[PDB]
RNA sequence: UAUAAUGGGUCAGCGACUUAUAUUCAGUAGCGAGGUUAACCGUAUAGGGGAGCCGUAGAGAAAUCGAGUCUUAAUAGGGCG
RNA sequence: GAACCCACUGUCGUUGAAAAGCCAGGGGAUGACUUGUGGAUAGGGGUGAAAGGCUAAUCAAGCCUGGUGAUAGCUGGUUCUCCCCGAAAGCUAUUUAGGUAGCGCCUCGGACGAAUACCAUAGGGGGUAGAGCACUGUUUCGGCACCGAUGCAAACUCCGAAUACCUAUGAGUACUAUCCGGGAGACAGACUGCGGGUGCUAACGUCCGUAGUCAAGAG
RNA sequence: AUAGCACUCUGCAAACACGAAAGUGGACGUAUAGGGUGUGAUGCCUGCCCGGUGCUGGAAGGUUAAUUGAUGGGGUUAGCGUAAGCGAAGCUCUUGAUCGAAGCCCCAGUAAACGGCGCCUAAGGUAGCGAAAUUCCUUGUCGGG
RNA sequence: GAUGCAGUGUACCCGCGGCUAGACGGAAAGACCCCGUGAACCUUUACUGCAGCUUGACACUGAACUUUGAUUGAGGUUCUAACUCUGUCCCGUGAUCCGGGACGAGGACCGUGUCUGGUGGGUAGUUUGACUGGGGCGGUCUCCUCCUAAAGAGUAACGGAGGAGUACGAAGGUGCGCUCAGCGUGGUCGGAAAUCACGCGUAGAGUAUAAAGGCAAAAGCGCGCUUAACUGCGAGACCCACAAGUCGAGCAGGUACGAAAGUAGGUCUUAGUGAUCCGGUGGUUCUGUAUGGAAGGGCCAUCGCUCAACGGAUAAAAG
């Protein structure tokens, strides 16, 4: 596969570009709706790992507006975007 | 066994929502004679062609 | 012996792309010409390689006009 | 043959253009006014 | 190709698209914004085991941001969503 | 010149008596002679009065086993039945030319719904057939480099069709047209008619465009 | 292949060959002997060229391998200063001053070394032979049979 | 190149002896020829490595005297203790090996290990292109223009005929301004042919370069000022298997020319060219492996050798 009769292949006649980032492999992305899986009102890296929404080897996580929530959630140690923070405050939770 | 990636093609292709993005060639060393519009337009990233997406998928089973 | 011939250049695909009576949008190319067989009329621009394109939305029309009899192509809004 | 030469901005921004010259017809260095995007102002570019 | 192109003297028996793993698509079945366990334990096709994988969000080389994001001086325009 | 050693000519034999012989002739025959028993030299090595000769009927690198089921764009073969649809021998690239990859052509599933085709009407560009000498070139006969008659041209044109191509509208007859995806095969073509190059206005010759048939189709 | 002839190497723990070494043959020999190379009884003989390659001797005028290590630039680190973004010891990254033989360059000899023998070169065939195992035209021409 | 097809001629059924005209008779997947990015062996001033030989530095490796160069370097003469003896004698010993002891001849040499320059067909792995009216020799391989090409595009042959691998800081931008060339008459050494006056017809001149398509708002020619030969883009279309290629109104920022509308993102256009990997230079609100840095990497701009067999087997290769 990838051999096209002798002429320079597509994957070799185009240039290499980019470098890999290590911190991206440890950063975690979390949906707002996924917080419903967390037992209790505390949102943290430990509680997320306990709920199995973040892998045990990640060091930091972020929450993005993707779905909806109904319970109040006090968020600690997790990065919150503008929409996610607005949704949490509307639901009645607090940050830090 | 487990399928193996073609690392050379992985280093040239990257994953998007509905396809693959690449850069453009003809911009490494010989550049003085090239015109300004050529220099600008060949800059940036474009999309992989449909006739080549199948080969790219075969070469990159996971990304 | 041998032959001193057997050289030719690749094709260039010249010609009239849009014919009279058709509808075009601004930017459409009308004539691909090595020289000015046709000259630019109202709402028609000339490129650096003598190409003719439409600078407005309308309908193409060919005419013969002028003292020299130059062939003109224009776009009616 | 015509040599390839680099014109550098006088402002010191590091910006440079490239061109070609014929030594016999232009033995000396070449200076010309051009636009410098780094400062958004026309300045004098001098041959390297 | 009747070819004067190849193969077969005849009969009986044997003789060629498989198996393991990974991945994509199709059909069908369970569950369903969720789905599913591996090694292993287990008087063992049961039951336990949630580490892990896939989906749920993109943009960017990256930092980073996020229903937006990259380029730019530009809340212009344009690319990808 | 016998024994012994050898192998120059010819006949027969060639599924032989014989996987190298017989018959009739022939050379050496005290020598660098012939021969018995035992021993030494082992494979990129041994030995060779040197022919690449010999090394167990095997030698431009012995034989046996193992790597081992070596690789083979090559040749060959591939086993029961019925129904539907149905190609190609082209372009581009190639350490390529009898291989392969993308596109073109086949089939199956999903979205889609005339946006498709034939014909009629309306609009549009051309530089071919033909013709011509106004440019370029070339040709003959005449009168003072010019002029009057006169002929020719793939790379000449003052001219110039029929066809073909593009767009829009419309009746009728036709499940057409486009997009996404699963699976391919194929990239050695042949003849005939029309327009041509090449050849000798030769070839069941060769190379192109265009249409029919064979290929894959009997009567 | 051969007797004969010539060139060249070897002073003995010889040259040379085999082997991984130990060692073995050469040889229980000692230049009149051993190894390699060419020619090939015998008679008459064996011409010219050292330009090219090789071999032999000398020169030491030029080049640099390891090694060596002068200097040059840079990273970090200390100490002053409201303020200048100043800036060292040590550690450490890199640079290559100089030293350095052979080979190569250069000079001379060597052809019974490999080789060459038409205005030009190293020089353009001495004897002897010649339609000759060498002659295309060629069944060249004359004599004999 | 027919026992088996068409037409036609001849021919009752079956042996034995003999013969070789045919059954493209039997025998051996043609050895001649061509192909496969097949094999083997041989050659060399094909490519690349190694054994062997050869040079030097360090180590094994010491001492006493001597002369000369910048505490230190290089030579020369001696000595014995490291070390050599396929030299004599003694013993193990009944022994041409070996080991130890005595003597003799040498001796810091020779020789061995590590590193390093040269030589190296002795040996080893390999390479030595394609097209082609069979192959070889010859010629060609990329780009541009005209014909073949059958009035849209495209279209082949070892078909016909020519060019390219550049040039230019003005030969670019802009304001203003001007038309060529050949002919007929008179004049200085100037006439076929020099500079200059007028007149008739007429684009037949020129446009850096080959040809075609063009050129009066001349795209041809001259002068003054200048650097738009710009930065960030870009609606829309042409061409195309891909990689690639081409035209472009308009928006924002600085600029030159012009009183102004306005023109200018190089040159009348179509050839003047090379992908990817590696490496160099300048900048970078990126990254930078415990932390602060740095090194290294990413990004923007740009540079270099080769790939002309010109989509470029590994920048190394013949018979």
């Amino acid at each position: 596969p990838g051999f096209e009769g002798g002429q320079t292949a597509i994957y070799r006649r185009l240039p290499k570009f980019g470098f890999t980032s290590q911190i991206a492999l440890k950063t975690a992305e979390v949906r707002l709706s996924e917080l419903s899986k967390v037992e209790g009102d505390i949102v943290s890296l430990e509680t997320l790992k306990a709920a199995n929404v973040v892998r045990r080897d990640q060091i930091r996580a972020r929450i993005v507006l993707s779905g909806e929530i109904t319970r109040a959630f006090t968020v600690q140690g997790v990065a919150l975007t503008k929409g996610a923070k607005a949704a949490i405050e509307a639901a009645g939770g607090k940050v830090e | 066994a487990k399928l193996k990636t073609r690392r050379g093609a992985a280093k040239r292709f990257k994953a998007t929502a509905n396809g693959f993005k690449r850069k453009q060639a003809f911009k490494r060393h010989i550049l003085t004679k090239k015109s300004a519009k050529r220099i600008r337009q060949l800059r940036g990233c474009v999309m992989v062609h449909v006739s080549d997406v199948a080969s790219v998928r075969r070469m990159c089973p996971y990304i | 012996g041998s032959t001193k011939n057997g050289r030719d250049s690749n094709p260039k695909m010249l010609g009239v792309k849009v014919y009279g009576g058709q509808t075009v949008t601004a930017g459409n190319i009308i004539v691909r010409q090595r020289g000015t067989e046709f000259h630019a009329g109202a709402n028609v621009g000339m490129g650096r390689d003598h190409t003719l394109f439409a600078t407005a939305d309308g309908v193409v029309k060919f005419e013969v006009k002028g003292q020299f009899g130059r062939r003109y192509v224009k776009v009616e809004t | 043959m015509r040599d390839k030469i680099r014109l550098v901005s006088s402002a010191g921004t590091g910006y440079f253009y490239t061109t070609t010259k014929n030594k016999r017809t232009m033995p000396e260095k070449m200076e010309i006014k051009k636009f410098d995007p780094k400062i958004r102002q026309h300045v004098i570019f001098k041959e390297a």
